[PDB]
């Protein structure tokens, strides 16, 4: 993957980052999309990713992970729509403020992967998406750390992870 | 605004 | 804690 993720010579940066950014939101969409029967208000009254992190919805005021979870996902498909952030049409450029835009939603994404593998690992493996998941994980890791799209910081929840599949 | 993530009580 | 959480965890990949 560390060849794949690198910029194909002579494309273009941002181009780049957008369509990879795009498949990586219906990856994460089609993970989280297998296990919302078991993402519930009673499983997850509060957005965590384990024991030592938990997402507030502002700060402090908490939501559930089905709730937050949805929010942001709904956020991010809305980005992506955006003609002005995201341009389809030739010859329209890239906002100045899109590579700020593109890290935002990358590092939003990264909070459903650890939702997912803190708190439904074990219905990951029941349905044996454990394989997916790892795989569309390590591509969107590898892919971020080849450009260092996302801190230190929000990548804490699954660090442990992130140093086994390098 | 989906802050940072916090160490929870 | 989760499997994938094990220090001999070997994470399994799409083949
Ligand atoms: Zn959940």
């Amino acid at each position: 993957l560390r060849q794949a993720v690198m910029l194909p010579e002579g494309e273009d940066l941002n181009e780049w980052i957008a369509v990879n950014t795009v498949d990586f939101f219906n990856q994460i969409n089609m993970l989280y999309g297998t296990i919302t029967e078991f993402c519930t208000e009673a499983s997850c009254p509060v957005m965590s990713a384990g024991p030592r992190y938990e997402y507030h919805w502002a700060d402090p005021i908490k939501c559930s992970a089905p709730k937050y979870i949805d929010y942001l996902m709904t956020w991010v498909q809305d980005q992506l729509d955006d003609e002005t952030l995201f341009p389809s049409k030739i010859g329209v450029p890239f906002p100045k403020n899109f590579m700020s835009v593109a890290k935002t939603i990358l590092k939003r994404l990264f909070r459903v992967y650890a939702h997912i593998y803190h708190q439904h690992f074990d219905s990951v493996m029941q349905l044996q998406e454990e394989a997916h998941l790892n795989t569309s994980f390590k591509h969107f890791i590898f892919f971020v750390q080849e450009f260092n799209l996302i801190d230190r910081r929000e990548l804490a929840p699954l660090q442990e992870l992130i140093e086994k599949l390098g | 605004a989906l802050p940072a993530w916090a160490r929870p009580d």
